[PDB]
DNA sequence: GATTCTACGTACATCACACATTGTC
DNA sequence: CGACAATGTGTGATGTACGTAGAAT
């Protein structure tokens, strides 16, 4: 109940791998304990943001400014048309 | 269109883990969906580069490690792997990281109240 | 050691709606 | 400013999609 589901973060690593690829047992507990991690991560930024701003609720911009000021900078743009809804 | 992945709600527990937490909106966990999806692509994308530099067709966990000490991006995971601000608030997420409850904790309990006199069919509203 | 496959058994998604939240006045 | 109004999110119970645990290839 700590991490994410394992069978979805390996479907994943799959979908970045050719066909004839493998992937080892611990590669994948690896893997969805950094996603876990790099979850709560900028979860804790985000809400350091928002204590910031005297906010409560926490939005998908402040999600994206915490990204931002971690680094992952590259990730924010396309993130910014998924959250069109 | 929007039949995610990942499960949100579980993106949402790993949320509440942190005290500091209190609403969370509907758009964060669809956000982090996507997010992670990326985030898992770039980092099995730079491993592979290390398997690759050893004639290997098997992801293993020394090429994860070995990504994540080669890019700074990743800094926060060397706690994790083994082995001016931004740097600073990396320590103040391994200390908020020893501070996590995964306990059910109620924090709007007229809400608990409230859907404990709804009615509910089903179990649903 | 790592993938497929089947059948369990768990935890995800879903609901309505009183007030917390927001930013605007 | 701190009140108004409008937008929006926490909270439990349950069926059922879906992830999990093992052998077998």
């Amino acid at each position: 109940d700590r991490f994410l589901p394992i069978a979805n973060v390996s479907r994943i690593m799959k979908k970045a791998l050719p066909a004839n690829a493998k992937i080892s047992k611990d590669a994948k507990e690896t893997m969805q304990e950094c996603v876990s991690e790099f979850i709560s991560f900028v979860t804790g930024e985000a809400s350091d943001k928002c204590q910031k701003e005297k906010r409560k609720t926490i939005n998908g911009d402040d999600l994206l400014w915490a990204m931002t000021t971690l680094g992952f900078e590259d990730y924010v743009e396309p993130l910014k048309v998924y959250l069109q809804r | 269109f929007k039949n995610h992945s990942l499960p949100l709600a579980r993106i949402k527990k790993i949320m509440k883990a942190d005290e500091d937490v209190r609403m969370i909106s509907a758009e964060a966990p669809v956000v982090f969906a996507r997010a992670c999806e990326m985030f898992i692509l770039e980092l099995t994308l730079r491993s592979w580069n290390h398997t690759e530099e050893n004639k290997r067709r098997t992801l293993q966990k020394n090429d994860i490690a070995a990504a994540v000490t080669r890019t700074d991006i990743f800094d926060f995971l060397v706690d994790i792997v083994p082995r001016m601000d931004r740097e600073a608030r990396v320590l103040r997420y391994r200390e908020k990281r020893k501070t996590r409850k995964f306990e059910k904790t109620i924090r709007y309990a007229s809400r608990k109240a409230y859907a404990e006199i709804r009615p509910r069919v089903n179990g649903r509203f």
